């Protein structure tokens, strides 16, 4: 409930509410998506529903499974970066486009 | 919901054993199904290959009767020919799905005034007519492949959906009612004994006192 106060400038980067907040989305979109074509199949669909279907399951192999490595939090953001470099700047329609422009490489 | 009471478990586990039996049911049907696809995808692929080999026959026979001839000669004969109207599609009612077959009417043999001047014009006219032969052949065949195919995928779809839903939610049904009725078997239980310690209270307390 409180993550929003244990988020912010001065207490970690400053898009950090931001960049789970699109996380959340996409992957959530993703697993909706692996929900839908769990009954049609594999054609009958759109591009960016690929594209959330890699997102989701590089997301599933790169963000979680760490095995027990220790992972910082500029680490652990760093990895959540170049999962959302998989997507186009006209998709990630929350967080605010500054932190777009110093990141998403 | 319902509301659960001793009835109403057994009515679920009914309805869950039902399901249980209608998943195998419909696997038995997914495998008919098939047997029946791997059936006549070989046909479709004899079929096609012998629609290839007449292929090559027409083809060849349309370019050197343009060929030796000129292409006005026959330009002029396929606009003189009549259309071979009246083709259209009949019943092949089965798995309650009526799919289209197709047949023609041909007429073939009236020629258009018989005593003909060019030579090869006639006889390609008889290898186009065995390609529409081998045509109709592949596209009766193929629809009907295409229909049990898309049918193997509602019956796939069909028995993924069942399951995965509607047995799992049986099942939360059925531990929520033998959860309620345990509890109020527990509260009953509690009552006797309450009751007990009431007629040992009511023999023992007016023992002394009396």
């Amino acid at each position: 409930r409180l993550m929003n106060n244990g988020v912010g400038k001065g207490k970690t980067r400053e898009d950090h509410k931001q960049v789970s907040d699109q996380l959340y989305s996409a992957y959530a979109n993703g697993v909706d998506i692996r929900k839908l074509v769990a009954i049609i199949g594999e054609d009958a669909l759109t591009e960016n529903d690929r594209r959330y279907l890699q997102f989701a399951d590089a997301f599933e192999r790169f963000f979680i499974n760490q095995g027990q490595q220790n992972r910082s939090i500029e680490e652990s953001l760093q990895i959540a970066w170049a999962l959302l470099s998989m997507l186009p700047q006209g998709e990630l329609k929350r967080i605010s486009k500054d932190h777009i422009g110093k990141y998403y490489g | 919901q319902v509301s659960p009471t001793r009835m109403n478990l057994l009515q679920r586990r009914g309805q869950l054993r039902l399901a249980q039996k209608g998943v195998d049911l419909l696997k038995k049907k997914r495998d008919a199904l098939v047997a029946e696809f791997f059936g006549l995808v070989r046909e479709a692929m004899e079929a096609r290959k012998a629609l290839d080999q007449a292929a090559k026959e027409a083809y060849a026979a349309l370019l050197l009767a343009q060929a030796f001839d000129g292409p006005e000669v026959v330009a002029g004969a396929a606009l003189g020919v009549p259309p071979l109207e009246g083709v259209e599609a009949e019943v092949e009612n089965v798995w309650g799905s009526k799919v289209p077959r197709l047949k023609a009417t041909f007429p073939d043999g009236a020629l258009l005034s018989p005593v003909g001047t060019p030579a090869y014009t006639l006889e390609a006219s008889r290898a186009f007519r065995r390609y529409a032969e081998a045509l109709i052949r592949v596209a009766n065949t193929e629809t009907r492949l295409k229909k049990i195919g898309e049918e193997i995928k509602k019956t796939t779809r069909r028995v993924n959906a069942l399951e995965q839903v509607v047995i799992p939610g049986i099942r939360a049904q059925i531990r929520f009612i033998q959860q309620v009725l345990e509890q109020r078997e527990r509260e009953d239980t509690f009552r006797l004994k309450r009751i007990k310690g009431k007629i040992e209270a009511r023999e023992a307390e007016e023992e002394g006192g009396r």
